[PDB]
């Protein structure tokens, strides 16, 4: 599995462009994919969704009619077309793969990144901490609330823990704030309650240095938390 | 060779005389103290429709929530029982499966049919598309039925009269079962998984050892072939289905038959046969397009779960007991409870 | 004012009301029949049976509701209710018998579609498709007669509430018209094409050697039983605008249009597969 | 009431559901043929003959009509527990081979019952079947050399080719318990290319007129 | 050809002959045992309310 993508570069404000995202190594025609972007040196930010079939598009508040989301499955590629930014439209964007159904891990695969650079109701998410020395072989928790509880009537808490390595893009840790995703060390344990959730790991080691972003999924748009950055 | 048939005839005698000791007391006797379950009413909480053609086979997942059915039309479907939607659609190779089987972790689901060959399937691939995993060759009949012993090795019954245990990364029957005069029709495995048993159109069921791979014990009394074969909870009994038009209960440790579900107006056969989760209801399908709960303990029509327009062709109890759900050549899975 | 009375008729009312009970009886008999049928076997909601059962619903109702008052005002030869009643008895005989020509025609492309051409039938009639046509049958049966709402009276010459002739003549003339041709033609042509794609079956097989005596008489007897029934008033209504025939003909014709009610069970539901034999097991 | 991924679930599951639907659709249209008789019969050689350790799938085209053929001889397993799994086949393909009666272990007899069986089967009522009358060209000579006394004692017309096949054709075709459901095409191959495809779709194509004329109310 | 089946099957029934083996009562007594004590676990023996029932109505 791998998620390509490029269109980024230098745009005068007022302009346009079609990222595009290339994806190769799965099967795309089923996966629902999302763009998510993250400023120069702040949190990430959900940007719109398209559904498996293109069924249901969705965009960001902040950002709808701007751009518009299209795929193209037999091309295995995913595009956004993107007019009039403004100088908050720099950021880098994420090509996040998604697939829906019983017991799934949306969110499982982040694109490398594309550097697009602008020429000069929503759940509230917020953590506690902003940066928090560690040690190895010490253990963390990381603490996260939302604004209202997101155990849903199913009995699904939509919460999600993404880690970002410094330079590398991040990569989903849980899922529904109890579910481990596939590939991890293992260490990683997450747990919480209504409106209350909390990460822990257990004899942290190293490349678990990064910022952490929890992204509840209850109902659009998706909100990130600022993020708890892990400093040795 | 005469010598031969003698003493076989002599050991035969032999075995129904200790057989014949042990029956002091009968289960009917010894049950009729205990009250009667009242009639029981079950109304279809789900239909799941979906298929084209004969649901042939189906299986529950441990978490007894996801399903999965096989039929004629040439698909598996993986349905989400809660919410009646569609998790998965395998399109198999060969349209005549027989059976499928759902793994104890659910990352794995099996099938098979007259193509020979018990196929294993992926759910949980990183390509994110259901794909075969392994094929496993080797049988020279029908595959009957097929249940996942392991995540990593399952025991398969075919139809040439041979059940074997398959290592699924290896490829290759590490054990052969044989000593069926017929061919194979049905499988279950024990709750602790050491035995199962087996039931063949020769009319007797065997009970084999998976680790050592000889047989245990067989029973007779079935007047025709055997469909179907279940465990008893405890494990220390089991429920067959014949074409007879009657469910009969044996016991292991008893080594000999226990007590016989018939009536005299069901003259068809059954399709498939389960236990509740206590083990007091035995529930099985029939040619007669409806489904009857029998009372395990006092062997009394406890109750009927009709609705189906053809022949019932599979069913099973979920692990937690909630509900049932049967799968007819109708193309419809209703799920009762 | 409302009153049929005349000597001509005094020797032809009896036999009129015992064939118009005739038909109500074996009409209604046959149309419950047939929806009993229908409700009990789920089987039978085929994706061309619907058809058929708009067919019966049409049939049903004029049996159930027109019928048994033009036969009482045929004994009595008296429209014992009022004009407001005769607006509405009109249309709802008109409309049912508009629906039960169009019924019938797409019966027959239907069964063309299916023999001909198999693999286009679902085309045509789509999943939507089958709603359409009978929700277009009925509003086109029940608006193109609408208009003669203030025309609608106790004809002289039917002894039955209808379009007055004299002055609705054009429009109902051309109404008429346009059954006369669409109806025969969809019926024949559809017939003659299933017969001869039925004998070109049969035939392509003789030569391995070293149209089946039921299709042939089941199509004769369609069109043969729709001519019967519905030409002879609409040729007699349209040729003939003016009222100067007997009062013989007009009756005539009104029985034999009374016919194809009564007989249409039999042809789509009696003869047919699914349901003879469905329901004799039943039974 | 439904959250986002549960909402995106129910997408999924609909997409599913119209995949399924348009298979099944595809697949509806497509003929499928049960092929049967003796493995000496000359099923392989016609088989393959014809072509534009389980059962053996193969596939044709004739016609803008499409053919599944299900060769199920490898099945050396108990029938009558899997041949209902073949109830709504289109038709039957039954190959008898005239030139059996050397062999006895009575050939010409096992095909006999086999063709009594598989025509009377409760499965099959509706199942119209297709005969081909393999082994023709030898049959010629074989028939010399072994007149049709040898098998049929009762047969009461002259040792000739024209009188016997059409002997063994009603022979045959009486064996069919039931006349009315079901009817019985015959042809006599003898190893011929074309007409052997050729045949097969005619009795097809009248058979699905059948099946369409009994489902409109025609028959 | 079928001595070797003669012999596999007189040997099969030896081995058969000599496993240990129970009165029916205590097999009977120990499936009424086991039916009773897991009756109030069973569901579809004993229904559950509508609110733990996880397939409720429409
Ligand atoms: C334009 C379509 C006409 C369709 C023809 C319906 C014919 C039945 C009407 C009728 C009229 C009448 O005056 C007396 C009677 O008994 N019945």
């Amino acid at each position: 599995v791998q998620l390509v993508e490029s269109g980024g570069g230098l745009v005068q404000p007022g302009g346009s462009r079609k990222l595009s995202c290339s994806a190769s190594g799965f099967a795309f025609s089923s996966f629902g994919m999302h763009w998510v972007r993250q400023a120069p040196e702040k949190g990430l930010e959900w940007v719109a969704y398209i559904s498996s079939g293109s069924g249901t598009i969705y965009y960001a508040d902040t950002v709808k009619g701007r751009f518009t989301i299209s795929r193209d499955d037999p091309k295995n590629t995913l595009f956004l077309q993107m007019t009039s930014l403004r100088s908050e439209d720099t950021a880098m964007y994420y090509c996040v793969r998604s697939i829906y159904y019983y017991g799934s891990s949306p969110f499982d695969f982040w694109g490398q990144g594309t550097t697009l650079t602008v020429s000069s109701s929503d759940i509230v998410m917020t953590q506690a901490t902003s940066s928090v020395p560690v040690t190895p072989g010490e253990s963390v928790s990381i603490s996260c609330r939302s604004s209202k509880s997101l155990l849903h009537s199913n009995g699904n808490t939509y919460l999600y823990w993404f880690l970002q390595r410094p330079g590398q893009s991040p990569q989903l840790l849980i899922y529904r704030m109890s579910n481990l995703a596939s590939g991890v060390p293992d260490r990683f344990s997450g747990s919480g309650s209504g409106t209350a959730f909390t990460l822990t790991i257990s004899r942290l080691e190293a490349e678990d240095v990064g910022v952490y972003y929890c992204m509840q999924h209850l109902e659009y748009p998706l909100t990130f938390g600022a993020g708890t950055k892990l400093e040795l | 060779l005469d010598q031969l048939r003698q003493e076989a005839e002599q050991l035969k005698n032999q075995i129904r005389d200790a057989r014949k000791a042990c029956a002091d007391a009968t289960l009917s006797q010894i049950t009729n103290n205990i009250d009667p379950v009242g009639r029981i009413q079950m109304r279809t909480r789900r239909t799941l429709r979906g298929h084209l053609a004969k649901i042939y086979a189906m299986h529950w997942g441990t978490d007894s929530r996801l399903l999965v059915s096989a039929s004629q039309d040439g698909k598996l479907i993986i349905w989400d029982s809660y919410t009646t939607n569609k998790v998965h659609a395998i399109p198999l190779r060969s349209s005549w499966v027989m059976t499928c089987a759902y793994a104890p972790s659910g990352n794995y689901v099996a099938c098979g049919g007259l193509d020979n060959i018990c196929s294993i399937y992926n759910l949980k691939t990183r390509e994110g598309n259901v794909r075969v995993s392994r094929e496993l060759a080797g049988h020279t009949g029908y595959l009957s039925c097929c249940r996942f012993l392991d995540d990593n090795q399952i025991v398969t019954s075919s139809g040439d009269t041979t059940c074997a245990l398959w290592d699924i990364e290896t490829g290759q029957q590490t054990t052969t079962f044989t000593g069926h005069t017929g061919d194979v029709m049905s499988l279950s495995l024990a709750p602790d998984t050491r035995l199962f048993v087996s039931g063949a159109c020769d009319a007797s069921a065997k009970l084999w050892d998976v680790r050592e791979g000889m047989c245990r014990q067989t029973f007779t009394g079935h007047e025709s072939d055997i469909n179907a074969i279940c465990f008893f909870p405890n494990g220390n009994a089991f429920a067959t289905g014949s074409d007879d038009a009657t469910c009969r209960l044996f016991d292991l440790r008893a080594d000999q038959e226990l007590m016989t579900y018939s009536h005299d107006n069901i003259i068809c056969g059954i399709t498939s046969v389960s236990f509740s989760k206590s083990g007091r209801l035995l529930l099985a399908g029939y040619d007669d397009f409806n489904c009857n709960v029998w009372d395990a303990l006092k062997a009394d029509r406890a109750g009927v779960l009709a609705g189906h327009d053809n022949r019932v062709s599979c069913l099973g109890v979920t692990d937690d007991g909630m509900a049932v759900a049967t799968g007819s050549w109708d193309s419809f899975l209703k799920i009762w409870n | 004012n409302f009153s049929c009375y005349h000597e001509s008729v005094l020797g032809y009312r009896y036999v009129a009301v015992s064939w118009g009970v005739v038909v109500a009886v074996t009409g209604t008999v046959g149309n419950v029949l047939t929806l009993l049928a229908l409700a009990i076997q789920p089987k039978l909601r085929t994706r061309f049976n619907l058809l058929i059962a708009n067919l019966t619903l049409a049939d049903l109702l004029y049996c159930t509701l027109l019928q048994p008052f033009s036969v009482d005002t045929y004994l009595h030869l008296h429209w014992r209710t009022g004009a407001t009643f005769c607006r509405v008895f009109g249309l709802l005989l008109f409309a049912s018998n508009s629906v039960s020509i169009l019924t019938l025609c797409l019966i027959a492309l239907g069964r063309y579609l299916l023999i001909a051409h198999p693999k286009l039938f679902p085309q045509v009639f789509s999943a939507k498709g089958i709603v359409l046509a009978l929700v277009s049958t009925w509003v086109v049966g029940v608006a193109s007669f609408a208009p003669l709402w203030p025309i609608y009276i106790l004809v002289p010459v039917v002894c039955t509430c209808s379009f007055d002739r004299i002055r609705g003549r054009p429009y109902t003339t051309i109404l008429m018209g346009i059954y006369f041709v669409l109806g025969l033609s969809s019926v024949g042509i559809f017939y003659c094409l299933i017969h001869r794609q039925v004998k070109r079956a049969a035939q392509a097989l003789d030569q391995y050697k070293l149209e089946f005596g039921k299709v042939t008489r089941m199509c004769f007897a369609v069109f043969l039983c729709f001519a019967l029934s519905y030409i002879p008033f609409l040729l007699l209504n349209i040729l003939d605008a003016r009222v100067q025939a007997p009062r013989v003909v007009h009756m005539l014709a009104a029985n034999l249009t009374w016919l194809n009610g009564c007989i249409n069970p039999v042809l789509y539901a009696a003869m047919n597969r699914q349901f003879r034999q469905a329901y004799g097991s039943i039974l | 009431t439904l959250s986002a991924e549960d909402k995106a679930a129910v997408e999924r599951s609909k997409m599913i559901d119209r995949n399924l639907r348009e298979d099944g659709e595809k697949a509806a249209r497509e003929v499928k043929l049960l092929l049967l008789g003796a493995g000496e019969s000359g099923k392989n050689t016609i088989v393959k003959q014809m072509k534009i350790t389980g059962i053996v799938e193969t596939h044709f085209t004739f016609k803008d009509l499409h053919f599944k053929m299900f060769d199920v001889g490898a099945q050396r397993s108990e029938r009558k527990k899997w041949i209902h799994c073949f109830e709504g086949v289109t038709a039957i393909i039954f190959c008898v081979a005239l030139s059996d009666y050397d062999l006895v272990l009575n050939r010409m007899h096992a095909s006999m019952k086999l063709f009594d069986s598989i025509c009377n089967n409760k499965w099959f009522t509706d199942t119209s079947i297709i005969l081909f009358l393999n082994k023709k060209d030898l049959f010629e000579e074989k028939i010399k050399k072994s007149p049709l006394t040898i098998c049929y004692p009762e047969y009461a017309g002259s040792n000739t080719y024209e009188e016997a096949a059409a002997y063994i054709q009603c022979q045959f075709e009486d064996l069919n318990k039931r006349k009315d459901t079901k009817e019985i095409y015959t042809h006599f191959t003898c190893s011929t290319d074309t007409k052997n495809v050729q045949f097969v779709f005619d009795a097809v194509t009248d058979v699905i007129i059948k099946n369409n004329l009994k489902d409109c109310g025609l028959f | 050809a079928s001595i070797a089946q003669a012999r596999k099957l007189v040997e099969q029934l030896k081995m058969e002959a000599n496993i240990d083996r129970i009165k029916v009562s205590k097999a009977a007594a120990d499936l009424m045992a086991y039916c009773e004590a897991h009756a109030k676990e069973d569901p579809l023996l004993t229904p559950v309310p509508a609110s733990e029932n996880p397939f409720r109505e429409k």
